[PDB]
Formats: structure tokens, sequence, C-alpha cells
């Protein structure tokens, strides 16, 4: 076989402590989940730094917390927005996520609360700035870089599946690089609690996984659908499908055929021929021995599993860091200033947050 | 080359989410 007596039982133990693990986390999950935090800070508790990114309802500031002199990232939505282009669900069910969940590569949200105009979370910053820029500057990731990073996503999905939370927003543009050059994911928007299947099309053109396509019932499987794309693209520079418009991405999806760069190594190629198979009976990370099949695929040998949970791996890559409160990794937006009306809006539609 | 292919499809920036 594969393995002699040491390394077989080595193995077993392992996958059995994952399962041990994995109990004790969803039972914290789920008291959470039944109890979330609420009310924890107030806006003039902040002052506000400069803008990280923006989206079509909200932005994300840098923030300093005056007392402590603490950064933070603040995430602010405007509720009327909110409301008008139909995301009530998903504010109240990222929030409620964030709020259950406790992972080493999952944000951590400090603090939340909302005013009459506006609703607050308040996140650790990540100072790396998103792995979409380092990725596009520095062209592709050598196979141990970006093995380094699938091996977190890796960890995070079997976490997140384990606790019935499909993910489905992952690419490089939603995922940031802390000061020690590990992962964080931020945006749980488009999660949602599957234990079956859903039916929702979301998602980003490149990442979508064939079954989303093709307007089926999916499951947890297009999350490693979409890690094959990510691993693809970390270690190419450039994603598995592209074409000019998202009709002619959708028909190369679809096809069963996908090209690879004549440097990847055959390990890498087997891999990510499992992972983006169009056939759900065939797919990694779907079959009987589930997440097994990814972490024990030859590619991921060298990774110490536990290792890389512990942050004990020393990082590929550093961002550069200038201390407390720097902004050089993210992109400069136009600032615009926070109003907050004299009349409450939409109090009775966000009560829970 | 597939790199100048990935280069004409004008999606070389951040991707937006479908709808
Ligand atoms: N540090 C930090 C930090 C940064 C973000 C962030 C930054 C840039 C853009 C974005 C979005 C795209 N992922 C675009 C804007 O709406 C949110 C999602 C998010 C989120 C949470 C954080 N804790
Ligand atoms: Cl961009």
């Amino acid at each position: 076989g594969h393995m002699g007596n040491a390394a077989a039982a080595k193995k077993g133990s392992e996958q059995e402590s994952v399962k041990e693990f994995l109990a004790k986390a969803k039972e914290e999950f789920l008291k959470k989940w039944e109890s979330p935090s609420q009310n924890t800070a107030q806006l003039d508790h902040f002052d506000r730094i400069k803008t990280l990114g923006t989206g079509s309802f909200g932005r994300v500031m840098l923030v300093k917390h005056k007392e402590t002199g603490n950064h933070y990232a603040m995430k602010i939505l405007d509720k009327q927005k909110v409301v008008k282009l139909k995301q009530i669900e998903h504010t109240l069910n990222e929030k409620r996520i964030l709020q259950a969940v406790n992972f080493p590569f999952l944000v951590k949200l400090e603090f939340s609360f909302k005013d009459n105009s506006n609703l607050y979370m308040v996140m650790e910053y990540v100072p790396g700035g998103e792995m979409f820029s380092h990725l596009r500057r520095i062209g592709r990731f050598s196979e141990p870089h970006a093995r380094f990073y699938a091996a977190q996503i890796v960890l995070t999905f079997e976490y997140l599946h384990s606790l019935d939370l499909i993910y489905r927003d992952l690419k490089p543009e939603n995922l940031l690089i802390d000061q020690q050059g590990y992962i964080q994911v931020t945006d749980f928007g488009f999660a949602k609690r599957v234990k079956g299947r859903t039916w929702t099309l979301c998602g980003t053109p490149e990442y979508l996984a064939p079954e989303i396509i093709l307007s089926k019932g999916y499951n947890k499987a297009v999350d490693w659908w979409a890690l094959g794309v990510l691993i693809y693209e970390m270690a190419a520079g450039y994603p598995p499908f592209f074409a000019d418009q998202p009709i002619q991405i959708y028909e190369k999806i679809v096809s069963g055929k996908v090209r690879f760069p004549s440097h990847f190594s055959s390990d890498l190629k087997d891999l990510l021929r499992n992972l983006l198979q169009v056939d759900l009976t065939k797919r990694f990370g779907n079959l009987k021995n589930g997440v097994n099949d990814i972490k024990n695929h030859k590619w991921f040998a060298t990774t110490d599993w536990i290792a890389i949970y512990q942050r004990k791996v020393e990082a590929p890559f550093i961002p550069k860091f200038k201390g407390p409160g720097d902004t050089s990794n993210f992109d400069d937006y136009e600032e615009e200033e926070i109003r907050v009306s004299i009349n409450e809006k939409c109090g009775k539609e966000f009560t829970e947050f | 080359t597939t790199y100048a292919d990935f280069i004409a499809s004008g999606r070389t920036g951040r991707r937006n989410a479908i709808h």
C-alpha cells in the first residue's frame, strides 16, 4: 500500500482528531448562533481614517479607537441602500455568522452597533491588503507559496462545512493577508446555512461551479470547485476559464475541458482536474472520503496541517508594514462623509442587528 | 499566448459578483 504501519496509524489518528475538533467547534458555534452578541460600541468611540474599499451599498474604513488607539476596519452599511438593493437578509446573516464563528483564518468581529442611518461592524484590521493586488503585482505565486494559501482555505472550508455553511464568495479579491502572511476571510454576505442543497445564482463568473451556471440545486461541493479555480489562478496568474463576456466564460466552465501552463507540476494538474470536475460524483471534496481526498493528495504531501492551523509555518511572503494604521496595501478610494440623519430609517427590519 | 488572451479579455481587474 501507500503507507506503512506508522504512517497509516498517524494519518488515521490525525483524521479522528479532526472529527473530535469539529464536533466541539460545532457545539460552540451553535451556542453563539442561538445567543448572538449585539450593541457593543458607538460611533463617536472611533476616528475615521481612510476608506479601504467600497461597494454598491457600503464601505469599509480604517478607524482608530479613540481611548485605546487601536486600529480596526469598520464596515458601514447604509440601511436605506441595503433595503433598495434587496440585501436585508444577507446583511443580517453576515453579522450573525461573523458573531458565531471562530477560526484563525476568519476575521473577528470586535464590535457592532447601529444608528438612525447606518449599520456598523467593527472588525480586525488586516494590514497586508488583498491577495488580488499581490497576485497581479508578482504575476503568479510559486507552487509552495500557492500551497501555503490553499492549505488555509482547505482548513477554513473544512471548518465552515462542518457547521453546514457554504461559502460561495471565494476569489483573490476577497482574501486579505495579515501581518504574519496568513489569510483572513472577511465576506459572509453570500454564505448560507445549507445541510442539503440550495439554488441561488450567486458568485463571480470565473469562480462559478458548473451546477450553479446550469441552474441546478447545489451543495457545498461548489466551494471545492472554487478552491480549484483559486489554486489555478494563484499558480498561473490567470484563472482557468476567462473570456471577454461572462456567457463565453460559462461555456468554458461547463465544457469539462481545462488547460494548464507547462510549468504546473503533474501533482498540481492532478489535484486541479479532480477539483475542477464537472461530474459531481467524481469531484474531490464530494466523495465518500470527504475533505481527506484533498488533504491527502500528493500536492499537499509536504503540508503540516496542524502547523498551518497553529500558525507556526513561516509564511512565504510578509507584506510591507510601516506600523499600526498603515494603509499602503489597500487602494485609494474617494472619501465621502458619514451623514447620520435626524430621522431613524428602517428600524423594524434591522431590529435583530 | 494564454497570458495575452487573459490580457485581451479585459477581465484583469477586480471582478464583480453577478447581479
Ligand atoms: N482590514 C480589513 C477588512 C477589509 C474589508 C474589505 C476591504 C476592501 C473591500 C471589501 C469588499 C470586497 N471584499 C468590497 C466592499 O464591501 C465589502 C467587501 C472589503 C472587509 C473587512 C475587513 N475586516
Ligand atoms: Cl481593480
